[PDB]
């Protein structure tokens, strides 16, 4: 239960999940200059087997509902971009950023489907444009 | 892309080294130049070859002395184009794993019983860094029996047919204590226990 | 008296003592205390010899490796004095100084000929730690002879196998064979395995 | 002065069989997870050329633990406790009885076949000065 890559670059859009199932993980990336803390965190993960999803660990920079977790609150020091790795089964959706009119025929949305023994993603099928 | 030729390096015996790369694959012969130095340490100043190999009168290769030689600090090579910089390639090395030793020497045998033989010998310089693949055969059999062997530089051979006769060799190579090499040394004159 | 242990390079430590003379409903334990461990472990003693007790610490999963070269395990031999512990023996056990593998198990034919015999073994419950630094040791039960007669066969590398030379077709022979690792300056030879029973070829 | 020698020559001999068996245990075709685990920043001593620097290894164990975690499938089953509160025990008695060195990290850092090939060469260049 795990996607081998990540959703499809669609240029001029970015994708987020309104979601999270179980078993995602975010990695604990820092601001540049900073540094994720000595015996630390590598990620958080999403566990949720009481019901009640919740997110296992907690990242740390310094110096140099029900069934999904929802997106994790900032800490400290983040990157500007949050590394996600999903789970099979997982939605995410594509817009395009402001300046672009978007092209939409069919889904704007992109999932992680297994074949047999393999992962990939579908296509959106959306276009942007300035 | 127009590629420059891939770079190898051996440490022999950690005695030197020999970098090489096959220049000839390149419409005008032309002679490359070679630099080093040593990554995230002491002395990470740039060094020139000072001692280069030819093939035909085109550089070939570059001899570094054992006072050149750190082993277990990154070593970072580059080959340059004289004529075009902006065309280069450099490698980052892994020198504890591209030692090769020098073959077995002093093969020797003895008997600790009538029907029980153990076969010793010798390597130049390193010996607790050693690993060793034993081969023998008898005037019988259709091809070699190997047996790998740690720092002990034994083997035993707990039942002999003093009958046939026994052609022994031995092998040594620099893995996996005080590196990872994957290349074996030449073999070991060969030996052998008679009729 | 006397309190022995042994380390099987894993999870399992055996205990024998030995005592001068007990009195009636003598109950008795043996504590391991490690020095960097967070866990501790009992076992009741039981009889083995008239004045022989004896005990198996384990220590979890069969292969897991719950011991190393820098752990110090404080032994004691403990006897319930009315209500509370009286401490008969007590020890600063080394556990890679003191050991003892299981026999080599699995002994098979790979290949019977008229005077020639491939045996091969695999090793039980070795550390990963040893790598190839273990010894062999082999015995032959030919016809006319009995065990303590017979050669030991030595093998002073990691071979696990062996090709016995000179044997007399279509004859039935047993074989043994026992492991010691290089390491530990109280390491013994294992128990010896269960033997092979095979027999050789007939000849024309 | 020979024993002592030998005691940590042993030492170290044994830890650098954990981080190999590690490293061979996810640096193989049959690690389906390797390329994500690839995208885990892992920290690197500035420098490491004595026993007290192993403070670097010691502080990296933790996340260590996190990556073998998720190696757990079928193939290596290569249980994390039991290996990392081992590889631990031996570090400590390495790095000595001190306990005053500080570490310094570099600027770049590593994944985590770059870090466990990073220690693997600290080990195996301290052995080979041990005799
Ligand atoms: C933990 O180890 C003990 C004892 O094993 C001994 O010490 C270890 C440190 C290793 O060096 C071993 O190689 C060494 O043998 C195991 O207990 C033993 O179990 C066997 C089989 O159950 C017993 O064999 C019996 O022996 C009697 C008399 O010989 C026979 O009549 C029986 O048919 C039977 O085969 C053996 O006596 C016993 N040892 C003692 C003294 O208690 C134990 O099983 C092992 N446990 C685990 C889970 O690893
Ligand atoms: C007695 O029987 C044993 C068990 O079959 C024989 O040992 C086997 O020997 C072969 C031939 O060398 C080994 O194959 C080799 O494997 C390595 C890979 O690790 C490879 O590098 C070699 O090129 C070769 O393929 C085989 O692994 C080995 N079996 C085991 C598990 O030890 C032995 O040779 C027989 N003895 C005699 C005298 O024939
Ligand atoms: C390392 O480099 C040296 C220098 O090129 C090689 O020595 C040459 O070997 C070849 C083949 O025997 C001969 O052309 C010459 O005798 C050597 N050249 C001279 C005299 O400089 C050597 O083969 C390389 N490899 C090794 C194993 O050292
Ligand atoms: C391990 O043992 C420590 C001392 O235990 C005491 O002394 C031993 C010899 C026995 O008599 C035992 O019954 C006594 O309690 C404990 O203090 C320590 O907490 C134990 N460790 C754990 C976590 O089990
Ligand atoms: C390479 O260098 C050598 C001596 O420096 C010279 O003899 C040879 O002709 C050179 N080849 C060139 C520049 O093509
Ligand atoms: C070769 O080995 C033997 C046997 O151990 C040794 O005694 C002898 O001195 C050695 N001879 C040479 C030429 O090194």
């Amino acid at each position: 239960e795990l996607c081998d890559d990540d959703p499809p670059e669609i240029p001029h859009a970015t994708f987020k999940a309104m979601a999270y199932k179980e078993g995602t993980m975010l990695n604990c990336e820092c601001k540049r200059g900073f540094r994720r803390i000595k015996s630390g965190s590598l990620y958080m993960l999403c566990t949720g087997s009481s019901s009640h999803s919740s997110w296992d660990n907690q990242c740390q920079c310094t110096s140099s509902l029900p069934g999904h977790c929802r997106e994790p609150p900032p800490w400290e020091n983040e990157a500007t971009e949050r590394i996600y790795h999903f789970v099979v089964g997982q939605m995410v959706y594509y817009q395009c950023v402001q300046g672009y009119r978007a092209l939409h025929r069919g889904p704007a949305e992109s999932v992680c489907k297994m074949t047999h023994g393999k992962t990939r993603w579908t296509q959106p099928q959306l276009i942007c444009t300035g | 892309t127009l590629p420059l030729p891939e770079v190898q390096c051996f440490v022999f015996n950690v005695e030197y080294m020999n970098c090489t790369w096959q220049s000839s694959s390149e419409p005008q012969p032309t002679n490359l130049t070679l630099h080093y130095w040593y990554k995230n340490s002491d002395n990470d100043k740039v060094q020139k070859c000072s001692h280069y190999l030819f093939s035909e009168e085109i550089t070939s290769g570059c001899q570094l002395q054992k006072k050149e030689i750190h082993l277990y600090q990154t070593f970072v090579v580059q080959l340059q184009d004289p004529r075009e910089p902006r065309r280069q390639a450099t490698q980052m090395l892994k020198l504890q794993n591209l030692v090769i030793p020098w073959a077995p020497e002093n093969l020797t045998l003895h008997k600790l019983s009538e029907s029980q033989l153990e076969l010793n010998w010798n390597n130049r310089f390193l010996n607790h860094c050693l690993e060793h693949l034993v081969q023998y055969r008898t005037d019988w059999d259709h091809s070699w029996t190997e047996q790998s062997v740690d720092y002990r530089h034994k083997f035993s051979l707990p039942s002999v047919d003093g009958q046939k006769r026994y052609t022994f060799r031995v092998r040594s190579r620099f893995n996996p204590l005080c590196g990872s090499a994957q290349h074996w040394s030449e073999w070991s004159h060969p030996i052998h226990w008679g009729s | 008296s006397q309190f022995t242990c042994f380390y099987n390079s894993r999870a399992n430590i055996s205990c024998v003592w030995s005592q001068d003379g007990a009195l009636q409903d003598t109950s008795c334990q043996v504590h391991a205390w490690p020095d960097r461990r967070r866990w501790n472990q009992t076992c009741e003693l039981l009889p083995v010899s008239q004045a022989s007790w004896a005990c198996n610490l384990i220590l979890g999963a069969p292969d897991s490796q719950k011991l190393t070269t820098v752990d110090i395990v404080t032994l004691r031999v403990l006897c319930r004095e009315g209500v509370r512990w009286r401490v008969m023996a007590i020890q600063d056990f080394k556990p890679f100084e003191n050991l003892r593998l299981m026999a080599p198990i699995s002994l098979q034919v790979v290949h019977v000929e008229t005077h020639r015999c491939n045996i091969s073994w695999e090793i039980s419950q070795a550390s990963h730690y040893f790598e190839r630094h273990l010894e062999f040791e082999a015995r032959t039960l030919s016809p006319g002879h009995t065990w303590e007669e017979a050669p030991l066969l030595t093998l002073k590398q990691k071979q696990e196998w062996i090709c016995l030379e000179t044997l007399t077709p279509d004859t039935q022979y047993e074989f043994q064979v026992r492991v010691k690792p290089l390491q530990g300056e109280f390491t013994t030879w294992s128990p010896w395995s269960q033997p092979l029973a095979f027999r050789t070829k007939t000849g024309h | 002065t020979s024993s002592s020698t030998k005691k940590t020559q042993l030492q170290l001999e044994h830890l650098l069989l954990d981080l190999q068996m590690i490293l061979n245990g996810i640096n193989n075709y049959k690690n389906p997870k390797l390329t994500r685990m690839l995208t885990f920043k892992f920290y690197m001593p500035k420098k490491a050329t004595e026993l007290k620097h192993l403070q670097c290894l010691e502080e990296e164990l933790k996340p260590l633990e996190e990556v073998l975690n998720l190696a757990q499938s079928k193939n290596f089953h290569l249980r994390p406790r039991d290996l990392i509160s081992n590889i631990n025990v031996i570090v400590l008695e390495l790095k000595g009885s001190e306990t005053t060195f500080m570490c310094e990290y570099a600027d770049e850092t590593a994944t985590i076949v770059e870090f466990l090939n990073r220690w693997i060469t600290f080990a195996q260049s301290i052995i080979s000065t041990l005799t």
